[PDB]
């Protein structure tokens, strides 16, 4: 989960 | 967010159960709280994080709870291995942020120690460096707290002295070093430390007179 | 069996900059973000930045924008921390993490000391605590080497070459003012061992490149 939280920080 | 951990030190006996409190300063969400365990000279591991998720490997006596700005690490049965210090650690996405609690020590409870105090006089190879260091040394003692003055010619000296607590018999030693040039310390007589203590009822004061006692 | 195998402890002087490292192996490395704490003498953890898996991601700690630089390389499998205009209060421990999906870090490097110090290698003086009457308490004694004037950490100290370690203790060095490190090796004898048995704490001080041995023999007080 958190690691897709970052992902989707890092795509924005 | 911070975190603030508590209390600073615990002390507990092996076989106890552990709570370690880590407070937020704002609402956190647990999912986004772990938990650490650090012993000296080693890296941290992981123990325990989200809603009591422990990590591989971690035995169940670890569990962690809490919401709001109040969250608990439990250790249900202290090991001996479990002495060691714990950190909290908070974790956001957006922006990316950690940040850990101040950490808290876990302590073996025990029955108050005095120390002994004994007192070395600089060596002689010291002084033909042209320094003379003063060695104040109390042994194996509990609980941590403890203070030394240092007194020279009966007279409170400061500045110049250092001290060194080792980590937790599960009692503590601590050296104090008053380091002194030789000329100065050729200027008076009577080197002591004077040593605080819980378990010394008044304070014991250990001394020497330069080239003898 | 993840390796996380972090770069050689590092000196610098104030206004340097560091590089530090760490390998990994045994896991799929770009599958995970990495993470770079740190931990100063006796203080506790400190976040200072990840990076994502691809290397094209950071984010840093606020206290760190500006001068700490992460970049990994996936050839190497091979995370890197940059940290520029250091001051002593740098002095610390790096530590390189892998976080696991949850957020949390579930492996940690080993460490990487970094000191920073206007001070200059230098091996360690290393005087005997001479026991005696005053360093006696009922049939216990100590007795010890003082590690002094050394820099950087890490001594290592043992004594007798490893055959003693009944009733070692060897403290946690101090930081003095000038900038060098001292320490107190002590030993626990029984007072009946005074003069009858040997004690020679062996000083190995690498980053100097020198070796103390220092029979520590009883003064009468
Ligand atoms: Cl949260
Ligand atoms: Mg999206
Ligand atoms: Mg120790
Ligand atoms: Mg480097
Ligand atoms: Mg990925
Ligand atoms: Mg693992
Ligand atoms: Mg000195
Ligand atoms: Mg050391
Ligand atoms: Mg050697
Ligand atoms: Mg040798």
């Amino acid at each position: 989960d958190f690691q897709d939280e970052l992902d989707e920080f890092f795509k924005n | 967010t911070t975190l603030t951990q508590s209390p600073g030190t615990l002390s507990l006996s092996p076989g106890d159960r552990a709570t370690l409190s880590c407070r937020a300063s704002q609402t956190i969400r647990i999912s986004y709280l772990a938990w650490y365990q650090q012993k000296p000279g080693q890296a941290p591991r992981l123990l325990v994080y989200g809603p009591s998720i422990r990590a591989t490997g971690i035995p169940d006596r670890f569990s962690a709870r809490g919401s709001g700005t109040d969250f608990t690490l439990t250790i249900s049965r202290l090991e001996p291995e479990d002495f060691a210090v714990y950190y909290c650690q908070h974790y956001g996405s957006s922006p990316p942020r950690y940040t850990f609690g101040q950490g808290t020590k876990l302590e073996i409870k025990r029955t108050v120690a005095a120390p002994s105090v004994f007192i070395f006089p600089p060596s002689d190879e010291q002084l033909k460096s042209g320094t003379a260091s003063v060695v104040c040394l109390l042994n194996n003692f509990y609980p941590r707290e403890a203070k030394v003055q240092w007194k020279v010619d009966n007279a409170l000296q400061s500045g110049n002295s250092q001290e060194s607590v080792t980590e937790q018999d599960s009692t503590y030693s601590l050296s104090s070093t008053l380091t002194l040039s030789k000329a100065d310390y050729e200027k008076h007589k009577v080197y002591a430390c004077e040593v605080t203590h819980q378990g010394l009822s008044s304070p014991v004061t250990k001394s020497f007179n330069r080239g003898e006692c | 069996q993840v390796q996380l195998v972090q770069s050689g402890a590092e000196v610098k002087k104030p206004g340097a900059s560091m590089k530090v490292s760490c390998k990994a192996s045994g896991f799929t490395f770009t599958d995970y973000y990495m993470h770079w704490v740190r931990q100063a003498p006796r203080q506790g953890l400190e976040w200072m930045g990840l990076i994502n898996p691809s290397g094209s991601g950071t984010a840093y700690a606020q206290n760190f924008q500006g001068r700490v630089t992460l970049a990994r390389d996936t050839s190497t499998s091979t995370l890197y921390m940059e940290m520029g205009s250091l001051t002593s209060d740098d002095t610390a421990v790096y530590y390189c993490a892998r976080m696991d999906s949850s957020g949390s870090y579930d492996h940690w490097g080993q460490g990487t000391l970094v000191t920073v110090s206007s001070a200059s290698t230098k091996g360690p003086s290393v005087f005997p605590l001479a026991p005696s009457s005053k360093s006696t308490s009922g049939g216990t004694a100590a007795l010890g080497c003082l590690v002094k004037d050394y820099f950087p950490e890490p001594v290592t100290v043992s004594w007798n070459s490893g055959a003693l370690t009944s009733g070692v203790h060897t403290f946690p060095a101090v930081l003095q003012s000038s900038g060098l490190y001292s320490l107190s090796s002590v030993v626990t004898v029984p007072s009946s061992s005074l003069g009858t048995q040997t004690y020679i704490c062996n000083v190995n001080h690498k980053p100097s490149n020198t070796k103390v041995d220092k029979k520590v023999e009883p003064k009468s007080c």
